[PDB]
């Protein structure tokens, strides 16, 4: 039978995930039955349907009352409790929680869902502490069905890690630097206002905002051979969605740009199909809105110097592509349910 | 709603600000 | 002696007001001695100095420790408590509180400052209920020294009311419609996210966002003859500062566009000098950053039809221009302390 | 062109409007009376095929493959011949059997300028902008049935005129409009410089994506061309804001019959369901500009913003996709000319 | 004794250079006496005064008539001829032409100024052909007084080359990859419109736009040791000014981040003083508007992996900082005139 | 030409009103304002800036586009 799902946090990722599942429901093993969020079901149905980035939702009818959101006649129960220990997961028969609030990423925080009655939690963010991290297409087949709390890593890790795994198995990655020129996210401030991060405090649509990131170090969680050999930064720019990863690697096997592209192209056609897309087109960020891949290599930007310094550039829809991977990991967990 | 009472307890939160300008 | 001032809410208006007073500290009866904010003194000193809109503060040096912000050798004591009843207004000898949090706009919440030890409070927003509203240059002389809680209206009311008062005393305003093409403010979400207002919920830098506003009816508060005769809306657009008011008035005494400009120019040179600026230049919004006037009439856009339908367009720096009026009103209350 | 045969159409100016119109026709090609067979543009076919498929506003074109060689753009195997000459007198309209030219360059809006297509061999010209001089101007839903086949040069007005005129028509027939002021809060367009740079207009010279930019507009006076009873009774301005598409008209009217906002909304709603179906859409939803990307209506009335003062001062607010909505009307006027070609 | 200067192309660089000269006019050996541009003088006096990026010019009054622009009494003759061979350089006694139109960067294009009567041309862009390229602070002392056509390279070259030189002499740069997250320029399109570059054709304020950077070739010109050892791309993002360069170098002498920052800091205080600024503050792109340094190293972003892979990140005002260096090169050519 | 364009419009209305002799002098009086309006636009063409001539010759250039939004 089906695995019953509740979404905790109906934000950008929570709502993108809902749309991903609504489009892929015909061949799904999951059934989204409940939503917990700050907002009431009516506000959330409006935001689910009308999206500044994804446009008006086309595939299904979306209405609501005071109790439920109706996505094509299918009633999704709604609750608004910001303490997950109080959430009615036992009564609703919840099996899997999509933890997308961004504030329950530790085991102590995520386990509050388990106390509420849930059986497993999928954190749509890096986990804090000793939480199994997975990147679909890189290490998700190492998933232990006995784990109760897992992390799908971050969107940037999901873009960088597949490219890294292909380059490492082909040329042997010794060190690696990354910079994601990244669309701004809700964590930043519209106008200059207080923030724990003095740079994120600054007006997001007005500035190039450097910020630290663990996405490059996090690749070592899913590729253990490369633990400690990657580092990076992030530059938030005034775009609302779609980001791009710039990766400069020091490799053992000398190579050229033509071979680097050919290896990634072949992997994108075989092992990394649906995860890496290979593009020789001269496109910009808006052209990758809604792309389903985790990384779209921009082949005409590949550069190699001296044989051993490799530069690759990869696009990713940090909202939609990552949400597809959240859905992918959730279906994988449902296929191996124990 | 619980959403309406949230903005009663947190009128300065991002989900609750109304600047009449 | 000098009236001792505390700022509640160190946001866009709170910090703009601070920088307004710093540049006029030599000729002032006010002394800013305290700040209450949800953030710490070190973060707030950083934001005070480094401003995306105003630039890096150049006049005096700005530093901070755990307890104070230092501006030009002047110590500003800081505290962090969201409940104004707990603030040390008695111990600090606070005379006038600048209420710029946007949260305590009613006499109920604003009186908590008075319970804490403060003697008067100036609300940097429209008030809720029995709070006297003042617009400098329109009715601020009617201020009674015994009033303990006052409102400085909104930035749009401060732009519209001086224009309305001039037009009303020359031609007789019977009815009037307003639309402010407004820069986005901090009450709008950066990306599509939860909000009790479904339009403020949408990505601010990606949309034209209509919202309701009482700024046009609040003109009836300061020009009591026109109570119930003015209404309007707002359109928030992806600019971070500076806005423009579009006012279409139905007029008694027939006129033409040339005479309307002569009247407002005449007023800007005499009775309304410093409040209204008359401009025949073909400027855009960026050119009005830092302008000290409440309204800058774009004389090129004035038009009249049938003698009775008048349209005038006025610029205003909603952050800096309004903050100059907050200072002017506070300076007026210090001169009439009684 | 015999009945059943397609009116052969050439696009002059393959810019925002020219490519929006092309994608409009491509999605309606099933039951169309037009066949787009030619393109003249200052650019080449390979560059223009790329821009036609990859559009930052409309997204990637999904329906049919888009290909180009040195001579043609292929939109689903359908070949569109291409040429690059800034002088329309030199264009091969005779050789290509061109019946109707879509004048979308923004520079040939006078009769003398647009007639250069007729000299080249084209039979009729549809200007995708206000005409200069007395060029017959049409707004679908308002007066396009007054078109007469004896006219060789017509104008489809502007995007703002196509949004304001249907509303003004409904309000005038319901309450009698005596005067009217308009402001369009408009997305920036290609006539504005990206950064502060040289321009004949000191305000279009300023950086478009970081400025609120006023410009004078004829769109309000242009309503008097399609509603002649209101000639000289309407005026307005424009404010360009940093959005790439979708605009909104704010209209304040002094009317004769006393009313309230509730009646103004019901009258507009009634027209949107009868005479103005497909031209005016009536919306009671709390939406923003991005939600109206791709809307086919010329005016989407935002009913929540309607207000009336003193019974005689009416304020209505209407959305419009200035690129896609206007191009749908260009196609609509072109289809109407094709149905009555003679 | 003064070097008579004419500006060809009164655009962003031409008008930034002009405002640079007006502020540094008291010590200059240059005298701006002529302008050629598409616009008339009255239009250019308006654009020179009112700048969306630099604000209203405040030092001197700016007026104009049919013939001249007047900047504080000082008259500047103006013409509008887009063919430089027709320009009145002999009639105006022009010694140095600041070639800033962007369309005369080849030797035959810039030599058209020589036929008109000018003695030397300074191209504010990378040259086409064997045109001697200089970056102030790196190789400008090698300037030969007999050369009649020189290039001041590009904005990214002027930011990256001083840091490359410092890192090369300290650690020995073997290879190096660069990416400049770059503000958009007038070369791009406001909305999708035809362009030589299919990516610069796409709406500038809506997209991240990968494109070429002049620093990929020009840095090897001013540091000849590293010819053919550096490469990279540009990422045009929706900001109107200020850019940041991300440089990942493969070095010979192993090191760590603290030592890399130490070497650049010492250079910024001695040999590279006024060219490289060392900053440990947590600022954003708006904070570097008007900064006079060619490069501002964001020290907190420096990182090293395995000793030999070094990542440095530096800010630059591509309009103002580059125009300051154009002025510096022009002052240097005046001091070594022959 | 705010006064000359309005007087040509009224001199044509005055021409149509009298005709609908005096009809001949009303048409001759109208043509004398159209001959002077050609004189005012011809002298404006002489003192046009090089920038203005550039926009006449390149109406599609970036410095010359006027879209009636
Ligand atoms: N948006 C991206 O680009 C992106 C990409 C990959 C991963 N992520 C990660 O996914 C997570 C979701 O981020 P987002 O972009 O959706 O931010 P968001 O602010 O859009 O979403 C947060 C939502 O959770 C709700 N919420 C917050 N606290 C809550 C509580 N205690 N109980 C119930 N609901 C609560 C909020 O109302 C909001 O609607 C973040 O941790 C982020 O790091 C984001
Ligand atoms: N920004 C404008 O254009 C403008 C113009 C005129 C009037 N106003 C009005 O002025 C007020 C200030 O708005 P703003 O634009 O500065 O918004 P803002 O978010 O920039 O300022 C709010 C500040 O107050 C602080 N704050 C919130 N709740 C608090 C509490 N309980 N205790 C202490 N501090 C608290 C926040 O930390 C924040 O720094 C609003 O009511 C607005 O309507 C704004
Ligand atoms: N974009 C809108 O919102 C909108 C809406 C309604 C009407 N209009 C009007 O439609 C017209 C087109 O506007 P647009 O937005 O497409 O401008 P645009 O600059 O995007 O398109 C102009 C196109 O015409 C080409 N062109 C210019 N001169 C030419 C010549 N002599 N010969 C051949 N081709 C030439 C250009 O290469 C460009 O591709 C304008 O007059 C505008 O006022 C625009
Ligand atoms: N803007 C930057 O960030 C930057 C930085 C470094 C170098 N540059 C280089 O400097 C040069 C100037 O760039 P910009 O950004 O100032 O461009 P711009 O378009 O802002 O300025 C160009 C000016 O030259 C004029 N012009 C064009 N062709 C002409 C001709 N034939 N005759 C006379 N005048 C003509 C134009 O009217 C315009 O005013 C470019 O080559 C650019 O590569 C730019």
């Amino acid at each position: 039978s089906m695995v019953r799902v509740a979404i905790n946090g109906f934000g950008r990722i929570g709502r993108n995930f809902m749309r991903c599942w609504l489009q892929r429901k015909a061949n799904s093993k999951l059934e989204i039955v409940g939503i917990n969020d700050t907002s009431d079901p009516r506000t959330n149905a409006h935001l689910l349907k009308y999206d500044s980035m994804l446009g008006i939702f086309q595939d299904a009818e979306i209405t609501a009352d005071d109790d439920c959101i109706y996505a094509g006649g299918h009633a999704v129960k709604c609750v608004s409790d910001r303490n997950p220990e109080n959430l009615p997961w036992s009564a609703w028969g919840i099996d899997l929680v999509i933890e997308a609030t961004g504030v329950f990423t530790s085991r102590e925080g995520a386990s509050k869902h388990l106390s509420a009655g849930a059986k497993k939690v999928l954190i749509t963010a890096p986990g804090k502490g000793n939480i199994p991290t997975y990147v679909v297409g890189v290490n998700h087949h190492t998933y232990d069905p006995s784990e109760d709390i897992v992390s799908n890593a971050s969107c940037t890790t999901n873009c960088l890690a597949p490219i890294v795994k292909v380059l490492h198995e082909a040329f042997g990655i010794q060190q690696g630097m990354m910079t994601t020129t990244h669309s701004y996210t809700g964590d930043q401030r519209l106008l200059d206002a207080s923030h724990r991060d003095l740079r994120r405090a600054r007006a997001a649509a007005m500035n190039i905002v450097p910020t630290s990131t663990g996405a490059a170090k996090a690749v070592g969680l899913v590729i253990p051979e490369l633990q400690g050999k990657l580092n990076g930064i992030a530059l938030r720019v005034p775009t609302p969605n779609v980001s791009v990863v710039d990766f400069v690697a020091q490799v053992e096997k000398p190579t050229i740009a033509e071979q680097v592209n050919q290896v990634i192209k072949e992997a994108s056609e075989t092992t990394m199909k649906g995860i890496i897309h290979y593009s020789e087109l001269e496109l910009v960020s808006s052209d990758y809105r809604g792309h389903n891949a985790s990384s779209i290599l921009d082949a005409s930007l590949t550069m190699v110097l001296g044989g051993n310094l490799v530069k690759v550039v990869a696009w990713y829809d940090n909202e939609w592509g990552y949400s597809q991977r959240v859905l992918d990991l959730a279906e994988h967990m449902a296929a191996h349910w124990a | 709603t619980s959403f309406q009472q949230y903005c009663d307890d947190n009128p300065d939160a991002a989900e609750c600000r109304i600047y009449d300008d």
